[PDB]
């Protein structure tokens, strides 16, 4: 059993609603996880604000972004999950502002908010294809120069469509449709017995 | 005997060709093992130069698709246990120069026939055998009448071998374009009859290749004699000189004898290392080509031949200067074509 | 002032895709000779090469006469 | 609990010492002293062929199939050292042996995939797959890299003596 | 274009696959633009087809420098969804070897600083000590690096019979060695000039670029998740963060300098306060039953099948667990659904913030000064790349 | 003796003592297995004691070790820097990363094996393959070239 | 419906763009050809482009016309500093590669799936 700290998730509780009710607008949802961890969730259009609030109130200073992270979950209409974690160094505290946003409807960026955003931002358009307004230089961070297709979506095949090997006729690297040599066992691991949630 | 082909049709796929290829260090050869390769054929390329050398060839090949073995042309049973275990044998030996412990005949006729006899005693199902084109037993050059000496033989030894009989060919890493293009270093460059009079046809290396590799996979051809030729023929003076236009390097094309002539070749054969021109070369070079008459070979056998201006920027790239390497084709003048 | 549609003429045939012959002052680009509304805009980037003047996104739009070109490349 | 890693009079004493040590270099000559010292002592490397790094037991090198003392294969083919292979490396099919008893037809670690994890010596219930403690096995061409069945029993076979030991060494802590 | 160049990704300088294309006017830097991702390699998409516990060795591969340290961030968060929280003689092991691991790290950031730099004699001194420490990991897990030793529910097997003796003698010594690299270069006449006054971030803006780690510590802002949100047994000893002021190469430098010192009294107590016990969770459910129970008891086999087959099967929830990796906040956002393989898994980087740095820190710098800064930024292409 | 056959075999031998003993070599650096190879430049396992040269750039690079996974964007480079060294060059790939794909080997950035990309002669086997290994396989290297015998096929051809 | 707007509210604002890309590209073409030193057309390359812009001429939404263009023009800036280089060129003009055929016979006789 972990040591948790109930005097931790009453504070952050606490101010969970002090969130909410600062912004009632763009909030939606706050709880604070059963791990002491608060993920107010907010429209999209309540990127901008909230963090704003975030990084300069004097009771919330959360001065740097953690992490700007997609995950994305394919049955849900808006596909991808945008998750901010945020960090207090003067009240040592942590919190993660989530939003939602489809394939084609872009969120607003925060590189005004933190410009550590600037590259995460362009790390979350090249793998999940999430637009970011307002980015200084939208560009891929991680994938080739020329890849198509956005890789960490979960309809993207692991081993992708395209491979590259030296061709001697041509005397220059080149792509051809993926043909693998062993493809990848996909072993179905779920038990079919679930477990009495506690 | 067979292997059912299976797959998509890159690599790591199957197409069921064992094929031995005996010359494939060449540069006809590197490009007949690379298609073989891409379709996904089993290739045993024997292979006499140090493995460093060979070492080019592994990567075009899949995982096992290439298996190299040590060979000797003097050696018959090297020969013999290559096509042990091959359906096709593909024969690519030949040599320009005539080098001191293997001379033409030797190249050309004897190791050749020594392949074929193996094959018939092996039971593969075709043989292909390469001999150059307009290649007459009583014509100019020793190479091609012994050449045209060979393709007979060899048909005693393996009946219905399918032989492919190529003009001289144009690709990067070729002669016939990369031999005019290094005239440079000789401030003039000697044609005789002023290059005229021996109009040429090349042809692409890949398309003789893809050629090649078409019959291996076709049973049409049988006992044919194709004859890759080419898209355009040229008189020698238009193809010297627009090499040297690709080149961006002058041109003073210098009328000198034949005869004269035949004796520089004689002259840089002497040379120990790779004489650059041969005796028999400068007759090839001022050996008209012959008038397709023979088996149609390209498109016959499924490519459609490939203009030589086309790729002509790749192959003689390397030999331009240090500005002009941006210069590309088509602001480029084509020279123009004489059927003739 | 004819100058101009003498070269905006010699422009229109010159790219080979469009006016076999049936190249027409009042010739409109998209309403008669069909050619696509990409190619067009070739025609009118094609234009500014040889006038020697670059014309706008929003101009090229207006314009699909080789005439109407020339009352705009005089001005 | 902090501290100041660089946190910070003008006397004839102090600056014609700080003069000093921009003038004459001195604490340059202070570095060049320390390497003249190593100079002096005894040099770390190892004659690589004649001695070798050591290696105690637990160090995973290259795969091994072991065998029951008697002579029969440990392997009865379970095929969870296929499952929990991080790589995909060890492919497994198996069929009843005339005998009647349970034994892989074909099992082939590609050593190429293998990230030598170890994993595969934790799972096996028999402890038949088993890191063996050779690393010296670069190969030529890259198919040598690719081990079947019969390659990994042979290698079973030649270390299976300090296979034996080291297991012998290292199975109380597991 | 200022004759824009771009840094080579083989050259000798960056870690190996750093393209920074700079425009540079003669011989100052206007602009630079790195490129990354030259070493993606796809960490993140292949953990969701793994189980958790088959996900664990892609850990140490994410930033390999820095080992095992990145394996307990995992660990950490995979105990934190699954509410299970290691023995305690696996968490004074993980400090013990999170500790040697942060000097692994120290040995090759100034090391492979100088070596840029130019001076060569400090690397090969300390990579003889580097050496001895990979021979603890490999006689502690088999591996000399990429060990798979932190799993998420402790260490997989205790320490040898012998292991803490020779982790003193090293730790005995280790000072004179740091002692000997810095007669060679803390008062260098030479090396404070290349480093001092090149790349200074200022304390604001270190916070506003993310940068979380030496980076932020060596401009004043004191933060060392080891002492604000301790994980782990790391409350339990005492060590000074060493706060740096007049932020710059120099500085911070001095400040890994430093905490190689203090990770010796870290060690040192680890060493001195370790307690008897286990290593590993009793729960067969999160950690696998040792041999020779699963040879002799039924319901043990079925814990080791059912583990090593199929999964822990954490329940369904999400987490952010940042530990103070040496680089700087190594952090791991694992979404889970009841699953036994992960849902989503994004590595923070202490590298990705940095890099992104480096344009903001080398203004109107020097072709050298810029070698310098990714120096100072111990830029590993793994963590960054993932 | 004269025989030139002898006198030949013992001028290769030369030549081949000469590449072998003096290999510099050039780390790409790819990955980790890097770290792995910097120890062997380290004194426990010194690489110049063999002659093998810590550091140099392509152009005087007898033997590129490919150290580390091949992403599929580095793949165009690694090639132009082999096609960037002199005429005798080797390639000994280093790491499961690079002997194949490791345990990087279905992702869709990372070529499979640089063997696809860079003729390889001597892989070395390992996920951070020993530095022992990798000196191992450094010294069969060695051992290739001592055998390969070039100026004999040309005196025999 | 009722989809909030990325670039442009209706089509006939944002063919706009894509034709201001068909004009970069255009002029683009050229230059790359002459700096990555490639064995193509300057009309060869123009021919590509509109390959390229036409086969995602079907696209009737606003919406995906506006990120389409994005790509491109983030496409063109690699393409130009020569970020991308002539491999990564060349490969739009996909070459070593067997075109497969669509005719039934042709799929018939070689692959067991169509
Ligand atoms: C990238 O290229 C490289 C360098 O530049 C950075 C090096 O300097 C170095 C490091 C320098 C070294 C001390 C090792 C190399 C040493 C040499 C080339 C020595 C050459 C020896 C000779 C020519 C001896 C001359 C003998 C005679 C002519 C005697 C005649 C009577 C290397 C290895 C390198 O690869
Ligand atoms: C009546 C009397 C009349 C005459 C009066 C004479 C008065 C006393 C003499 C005064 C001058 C004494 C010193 C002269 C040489 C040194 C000059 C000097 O200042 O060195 C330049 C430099 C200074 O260091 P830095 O911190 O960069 O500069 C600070 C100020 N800007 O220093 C350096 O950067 C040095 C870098 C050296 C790098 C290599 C070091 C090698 C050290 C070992 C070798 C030392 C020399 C061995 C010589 C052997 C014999 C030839
Ligand atoms: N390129 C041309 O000029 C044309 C050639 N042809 C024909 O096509 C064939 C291939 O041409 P190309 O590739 O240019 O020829 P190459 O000069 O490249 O040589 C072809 C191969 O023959 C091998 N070879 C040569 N002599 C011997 C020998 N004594 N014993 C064993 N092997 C030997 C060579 O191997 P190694 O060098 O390793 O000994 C080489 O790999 C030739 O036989 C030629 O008749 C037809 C038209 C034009
Ligand atoms: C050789 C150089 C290589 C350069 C290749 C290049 O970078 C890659 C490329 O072109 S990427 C093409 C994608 N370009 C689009 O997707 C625009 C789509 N534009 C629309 O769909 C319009 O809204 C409309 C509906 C009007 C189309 O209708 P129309 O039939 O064109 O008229
Ligand atoms: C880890 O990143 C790397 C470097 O910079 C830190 C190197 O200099 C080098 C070069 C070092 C040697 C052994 C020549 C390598 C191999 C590398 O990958
Ligand atoms: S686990 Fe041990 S026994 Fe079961 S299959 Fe793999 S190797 Fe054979
Ligand atoms: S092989 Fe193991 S060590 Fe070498 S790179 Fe791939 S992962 Fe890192």
């Amino acid at each position: 059993v972990r040591p948790r700290s109930d005097v931790t998730h009453k504070q952050l509780s606490a101010f969970g609603e002090y969130v909410a009710e600062i912004l009632p607008k763009y909030v939606q949802q706050v709880q604070v996880s059963c791990l002491d961890e608060l993920e107010i969730c907010i429209h999209p259009d309540g990127v901008i604000p909230t963090l704003t609030f975030l990084r300069d109130h004097t009771n919330a200073q959360f001065k740097s972004l953690a992490d700007l992270t997609a995950v994305d979950v394919p049955t849900r209409q808006n596909r991808f999950e945008i998750v901010y974690n945020l960090l207090s160094l003067r009240f040592n505290s942590r919190i993660r502002v989530k939003t939602y946003a489809d394939e084609l409807t872009p969120i607003d960026s925060i590189v005004s908010v933190h410009i550590a955003a600037n590259w995460y931002e362009r790390e979350v358009w090249d793998m999940f294809g999430v637009f970011f307004f307002n980015h200084p230089d939208l560009r891929r961070i991680l994938t080739d120069y020329g890849f198509e297709g956005h890789p960490f979506r979960k309809d993207f095949p692991l081993t992708g469509y395209v491979e590259l090997r030296y061709d001697d006729e041509v005397k220059r690297v080149v792509a051809e449709p993926v043909e693998l040599a062993q493809e990848f066992r996909k072993f179905d691991l779920n038990s079919p017995w679930e477990a009495f949630p506690a | 005997h067979a292997v059912i082909p299976h797959g998509k049709g890159g690599r790591s796929s199957v197409s069921g060709v064992v094929a031995t290829v005996f010359g494939a260090t060449g540069f006809l050869g590197r490009y007949v093992v690379n298609h073989l390769g891409r379709m996904g054929s089993q290739v045993i390329i024997p292979y006499r130069c140090d493995v460093y050398d060979i070492m080019h060839l592994r990567l075009m090949g899949d995982l096992g698709q290439l298996t190299f073995l040590e060979w000797d042309a003097r050696d018959k049973d090297s020969i013999r246990k290559a096509v042990q275990h091959s359906n096709v044998v593909i024969n690519l030996i030949g040599r320009e120069w005539e080098t001191r412990n293997f001379d033409f005949e030797d190249v050309f006729v004897n190791i050749p026939r020594a392949i074929a006899q193996a094959s018939k005693e092996a039971g593969v199902e075709r043989f292909i055998h390469v001999s150059h084109l307009n290649a007459s037993m009583k014509s100019s050059s020793k190479s091609l009448r012994s050449k045209a000496v060979g393709e007979k033989e060899v048909r005693s030894v393996f009946p219905e071998a399918i032989i492919i009989r190529p003009s001289d060919i144009f690709g990067r890493e070729d002669r016939f374009l990369n031999h005019f293009a290094n005239y440079r270093w000789f401030l003039a460059v000697p044609l005789v009859s002023l290059g005229f009079k021996t109009v040429k046809q090349p042809v692409y290396v890949a398309d003789v290749s893809k050629g090649i590799v078409n019959a291996t996979k076709d049973p049409d051809a049988v006992g044919k004699t194709f004859a890759f030729t080419g898209p355009n023929r040229y008189l020698l003076f238009h193809l010297v000189k627009y090499i040297f236009g690709m080149t961006h390097r002058t041109f003073i094309p210098y009328p000198l004898p034949l005869f004269v002539y035949s004796w520089i070749g004689k002259l840089f054969g002497l040379s120990p290392f790779e004489p650059w021109t041969t005796k028999d070369k400068v007759e090839r070079i001022h050996i008209s080509d012959v008038m397709p008459t023979d088996l149609p070979g390209l498109e016959d056998l499924g490519v459609q031949p490939t203009p030589l201006e086309l790729k002509s920027i790749e192959v003689l790239r390397r030999h331009r200067t240090y500005r002009w390497l941006s210069s590309e084709i088509e602001e480029t003048k084509p020279a123009k074509t004489v059927n003739y | 002032l004819d100058g101009i549609k003498d070269r905006v003429l010699y422009v229109l045939k010159l790219y080979d895709k469009i006016d076999p012959e049936k190249l027409s002052v009042n010739s409109h680009f998209m309403k008669d000779l069909g050619l696509d509304s990409l190619d067009q805009v070739e025609i009118i980037m094609a234009m500014e090469d040889e006038f020697g003047f670059e014309i706008p996104d929003i101009d090229a739009e207006k314009l699909m006469c080789p005439q109407e070109i020339v009352d705009y490349i005089a001005d | 609990t902090y501290k100041y890693v660089n946190k910070k009079e003008v006397d004839m004493k102090s600056a014609t010492d700080n003069a000093a040590r921009i003038l004459m270099w001195t604490e340059l000559i202070r570095g060049l002293g320390m390497t003249l010292s190593y100079l002096f002592r005894e040099p770390a490397t190892i004659n690589y062929p004649f001695e070798k790094g050591p290696l105690s037991p637990r160090f995973r090198g290259e795969h091994a199939l072991r065998r029951y003392p008697s002579g029969e294969e440990r392997c009865i083919a379970c095929k969870l050292c296929e499952a929990i292979c991080p790589a995909q490396a060890i492919t497994i099919e198996a069929e009843p042996r005339a005998d009647g008893s349970r034994r892989t037809t074909r099992y082939d670690i590609d050593m190429t995939k293998c990230i030598y994890c170890g994993f595969c010596q934790e799972a096996c219930p028999v402890d038949a797959i088993v890191e063996g403690p050779n690393f010296e096995f670069s190969t030529e061409t890259h198919e040598e890299l690719l081990y079947n069945k019969e390659k990994l029993l042979n290698n079973g076979d030649k270390w299976e003596a300090e296979i034996a030991a080291n297991i012998q060494a290292d199975y109380l802590y597991r | 274009t200022n004759m824009t160049l771009n840094f080579g990704p083989q050259h000798p300088a960056a870690h190996g696959v750093l393209r920074l294309v700079l425009e540079l006017s003669g011989e100052m830097v206007r602009k630079c633009d790195p490129h990354i991702g030259l070493l993606h390699r796809g960490t993140e998409k292949l953990i969701e087809y793994k189980t958790y516990l088959q996900a664990l060795p892609y850990f140490d591969r994410l930033d390999y420098v820095s080992m095992m340290c990145n394996e307990q961030a995992y660990s950490i968060a995979v105990e934190k969804l699954l509410n299970i929280q290691p023995p305690p003689r696996a968490q004074w092991i993980r400090v013990l070897f999170g500790e040697i691991t942060r000097i692994l790290n120290h040995i090759m950031a100034v090391t492979t600083h100088a070596l840029d730099i130019g001076a060569m004699t400090p690397f090969f001194w300390m990579f003889e000590e580097r050496e001895k420490m990979f021979e603890f990991y490999e006689r502690v897990s088999g591996a000399r690096m990429h060990a798979a030793y932190i799993r998420p529910g402790g260490v997989h097997q205790d320490l040898p019979l012998g292991l803490l003796d020779d982790i003193y003698e090293f730790s005995k010594n280790f000072s004179l060695r740091i002692d000997e690299v810095e007669e060679m270069l803390t008062n260098n006449r030479i090396w404070r000039n290349r480093t001092v006054d090149i790349g200074v971030v200022t304390a604001e803006d270190a916070l506003n670029y993310g940068f979380s780690g030496v980076m932020l510590r060596g401009s004043g802002i004191q933060w060392d998740l080891r002492k604000t949100q301790p994980y782990d047994v790391y409350d339990q000893v005492e060590f000074d963060v060493p706060i740096g002021s007049r932020g710059d190469c120099y500085d911070r430098y001095l400040c890994r300098v430093e905490e190689m010192r203090q990770s010796l009294r870290i060690i040192e107590q680890c060493l001195n306060k370790m307690p008897p016990g286990e290593i590993k969770v009793d729960d067969a459910k999160v950690s696998p039953p040792k041999r020779a129970e699963m040879k002799t008891s039924m319901e043990s086999l079925i814990h080791h099948f059912k583990l090593y087959t199929e999964g822990y099967q954490v329940p369904p929830g999400a987490t952010y667990t940042a530990i103070e990796a040496p680089k700087g906040e190594f952090g791991v956002y694992l979404v889970s659904d009841g699953s036994s393989r992960p849902y989503r898994c994004k590595i923070k980087a202490p590298g990705f913030a940095h890099l992104a740095g480096l344009d903001k820190m080398s203004k109107g710098h020097m072709l050298a000064d810029v070698v310098a800064i990714i120096g100072t930024q111990d830029i590993v292409f793994g963590e960054i790349d993932r | 003796r004269s025989r030139a056959e002898y006198v030949v075999t013992k001028l290769d031998d030369l030549i081949n003592w000469a590449r072998r003993s003096s290999l510099w070599p050039m780390t790409f650096g790819l990955a980790c297995c890097a770290v792995e190879m910097m120890h062997m430049a380290a004194p426990r396992y010194d690489m110049d004691r063999f002659g093998v040269v810590f550091r140099a750039s392509p152009r005087q690079a007898d033997v590129m070790i490919v150290a580390g996974t091949l992403t599929n964007k580095m793949a165009p480079a690694l090639r132009k820097v082999y096609d960037q060294m002199p005429e005798p060059r080797y390639v000994v790939s280093m790491g499961s990363c690079a002997n194949g794909g490791g345990y990087y080997h279905y992702s869709y950035s990372v070529v499979r094996g640089c063997d696809r990309i860079v003729p390889v002669d001597i892989y070395v086997p390992g996920c951070p393959p020993t530095a022992e290994a990798l000196l191992y396989g450094i010294l069969q290297l060695q051992r290739k070239i001592k055998r390969e015998q070039k100026l004999k096929i040309w005196y025999r051809r | 419906t009722s989809v909030k707007p990325i670039f442009s509210r209706d089509l006939n604002e944002a063919k706009r763009r894509v034709r201001e890309l068909y004009r970069a590209w255009y002029r683009e073409v050229p230059n790359t050809v002459h700096l990555m030193q490639l064995d193509i057309t300057v009309k060869q390359g123009r021919d590509k482009v509109r390959e390229m812009f036409m086969k995602n001429a079907h696209v009737t939404d606003p919406r995906v016309v506006d990120l389409l263009v994005i790509k491109g023009k983030m496409e063109l800036q690699e393409t130009i500093k020569v970020w991308k280089q002539r491999t990564h060129v060349m490969r739009f003009f996909h070459e070593t590669e067997t075109p497969r055929p669509k005719d039934f016979l042709s799929k018939f006789y070689m692959g067991h799936d169509p």
